């Protein structure tokens, strides 16, 4: 009865890490999509201010 | 066919084929290496990673930068490189396009016709052609005149132009730079604690630079304000956490630009050999260059800049001239646009230099006429 | 050994599930600012070229 | 044919051939002399019962490791050590096949050499090659970077590597390990009235810690508890009744790992020789390091340590970074695991120390190419 339980466990506990980790890994996919998001906000507003003031000259 | 357009610089190779907006391909140019022993067996470790690779990789190697001042110092490694832009970057063999090459004013002979000779007998390109960098940026502002400060990252060189007639008794070449400028931060960091000495930590001082310094529009004034207020330190995470700090470093390490007595170099400022570069001229064309100044190149995208260096000039020049200073938001890609329209032209189509035209009178044929 | 391999199968499962509950919040949370920050870009973009535009007039 | 991957170690000898999941003989390296006179004649009573055999006739033998700290300080037992593995618990006569010894990092040299020297002339192997035992465990967890924290019996240490590439300056090897924990817990429990002497009953002393001792996630609350509750006391039953109960000594005798002041040792825990292992490499492979923390080993299967040594390490390291620690279930054979793969590789057939080759530069070839 211990043998079965423990068999089971061990299959529970691998497929649940397996899942885990494949999606550990797309959440660091997401962060660096979110770095260069923050990248792109940052260049474009510079880009608007300096042509606002380019303008307002 | 297409002609490839690609430009060698200093710091960033930027390629692409002719007649488009952007270069399809940029990637620092450094060749890096391995220095430690390496114990895993079979995990298909190469001898030298080039390009973006080594960027990467920058932990276990020692990136070396092929071209030092506009020159070329090591012909195998700049070899390597052409070889990856050719092969992996853009993925055309060189047999079935011409090259067009870019090259700083005033430099050694040696260099071009080496760099020609590659060209032609290594990859055995079809025809290839070299053109000074300024002529690019100053095509791609969509003029004919004006006076053009192209600071790279290696050398700053500032060409005047009229009407299409090059002046070269004024041209005024200066050899800081980016790279100066990288050192110089990383020199002056020393005083808060923070010591990067590798030469991978180096690619870390650069981003720095890149994302923080300014420019000052007054020097004393600035210097007075971020010594009493704290209203300038912004802080910035190192790749690994222990975020840093920046005080006044913000604004004095591209200060060097127009006090290059910080460097301990002689000449004066990129704000002072423009007057000079004018003054050359004759003195019916100065105000035309007055109102045509251009700059181009990366190290003149210091947020900033385009009014420090109008203040500096309309205090040295006349009251009466106006003085306008062209900054586009291309300013990076500038001369590389620059290249894509002269590949472009067909007035062009003729001047490049035929592999039987190489063949009659080796590779001298680069300073004949065609240039 | 049944005993033993039971306490480290329990264990592996608790820690496995607080790392996939982290990482589920973590990626929502990278979905969010992902979606912010595009949203942003796309605003300053705009602004951009309405500002060109009549700078250039 | 086939290799045989041994792996000395000391306190448990693992072996089997190349190419399977677990060791096929695992049985602890002691070699017992008897001490007592003998009167019965003809009971075909041996000199010297080596292998899990003296661990049965414990009683009336004087065990004694012939493995100090990773060294070797007495090579006829070892040499007796090696034959019984041979002969009796693989029945593979080593003239016919090539064997993959491990060594920890940092020992002297002359063992090395006196290793290779008896497998090539006792033997009579046709290749051995050595490796270091912290680079197989971390073939074992399919990795190719990490620094992996191998805690074995006789000595711990800590090998970083990075894209396969080990970083020989960074390697903090520390004397601490499983038994001298034995002997401290042989030590404290002399507080309860329970004394512990022979070299017999050291065997029982460390059966005890590997079936009760579990580290404390916090040392200073768990020392509390223990002290107004009876939740921990669990009891234990002597080779001969007498039952025992462990109170606080459970987790005071491998706190001994993240606190070294207790035995008298100067140097700092397992927790921040890690850290400072990190702190020596380069700037740009510190966050790869830290989410790739690997522990292997005997002594790290302690009940409760992947946690301890994950909240010290976090308290250590940057807020920013993350820490990962890879506790694989499978830790004890880690290093033979990890040993059998590399044994099993093509790319690694020609690395042997082929036999003509030590006939013609002797056995100082082992430092050579040939590592
Ligand atoms: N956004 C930026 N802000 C400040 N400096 C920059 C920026 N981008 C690039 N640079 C500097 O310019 C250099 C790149 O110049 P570049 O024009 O690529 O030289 P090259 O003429 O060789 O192509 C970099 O080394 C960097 O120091
Ligand atoms: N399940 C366990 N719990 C706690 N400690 C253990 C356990 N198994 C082994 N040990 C300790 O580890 C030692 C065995 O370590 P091992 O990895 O065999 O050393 P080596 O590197 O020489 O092979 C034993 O002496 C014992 O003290
Ligand atoms: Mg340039
Ligand atoms: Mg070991």
């Amino acid at each position: 009865e211990a043998e079965k339980a423990a068999d089971e466990s061990e299959r529970g506990m691998k497929v649940i890490e397996s899942r885990a980790q494949k999606d550990e890994e797309k959440m660091e996919i997401q962060e660096i999509q979110l770095k260069e998001a923050k990248h792109i906000a940052e260049d474009a507003d510079r880009k608007y201010e300096e042509v606002a003031r380019k303008l307002v000259i | 066919t297409t002609a490839l357009v690609c430009d060698n610089g200093s710091g960033l190779v930027k390629a692409g084929f002719a007649g488009d907006d952007a270069p399809r391909a940029v990637f620092p140019s450094i060749v890096g290496r391995p220095r430690h022993q390496g114990v895993m067996v079979g995990m298909g470790q190469k001898d030298s990673y080039v390009g973006d690779e080594a960027q990467s990789k920058r932990g276990i190697l020692t990136l070396k930068y092929p071209i030092e001042h506009g020159i070329i110092t090591n012909w195998d490694d700049m070899e390597k490189i052409w070889h990856h832009t050719f092969y992996n970057e853009l993925r055309v063999a060189p047999e079935e396009h011409p090259t067009l090459l870019t090259e700083a004013p005033l430099n050694p002979k040696a260099n071009r016709e080496k760099m020609t000779q590659i060209m032609f007998e290594t990859f055995n390109v079809p025809a290839m052609y070299v053109a000074i960098q300024a002529v690019l940026s100053l095509y791609a502002s969509g003029r004919t005149t004006g006076i053009v400060l192209d600071s790279g990252d290696g050398v700053t060189h500032n060409v005047p132009i009229y009407e299409g007639y090059a002046l070269p008794h004024a041209i005024m070449r200066l050899d800081l730079a980016g790279r100066d400028l990288t050192d110089y931060l990383m020199k002056i960091l020393t005083e808060r604690g923070y010591s990067f000495v590798t030469t991978a930590e180096r690619e870390i001082v650069r981003d720095i630079k890149e994302k923080l310094c300014y420019v000052a529009l007054d020097f004393e004034n600035e210097m007075a304000t971020a010594a009493s207020s704290s209203s300038l330190e912004k802080s910035y995470e190192l790749p690994d956490g222990q975020v840093i700090t920046i005080g006044n470093e913000r604004f004095r390490c591209p200060e060097t630009l127009f006090q290059p007595s910080f460097i301990g170099m002689e000449s004066a400022g990129i704000h002072e050999t423009t007057y000079n570069s004018i003054m050359k001229c004759d003195i019916d064309i100065r105000k035309d260059l007055y109102a045509n100044n251009v700059l181009s190149g990366g190290t003149t995208m210091y947020p900033g800049i385009a009014d420090r260096m109008q203040k500096e000039i309309t205090a040295l020049a006349p009251s009466t001239m106006k003085i306008k200073i062209i900054a586009p938001p291309e300013r990076k890609y500038s001369v590389w646009i620059g290249g894509s329209i002269l590949a472009s032209l067909s007035t062009f189509q003729q001047m490049w230099i035929s592999k039987q035209e190489y063949d009659e009178a080796g590779p001298s044929i680069v300073h004949r006429k065609c240039f």
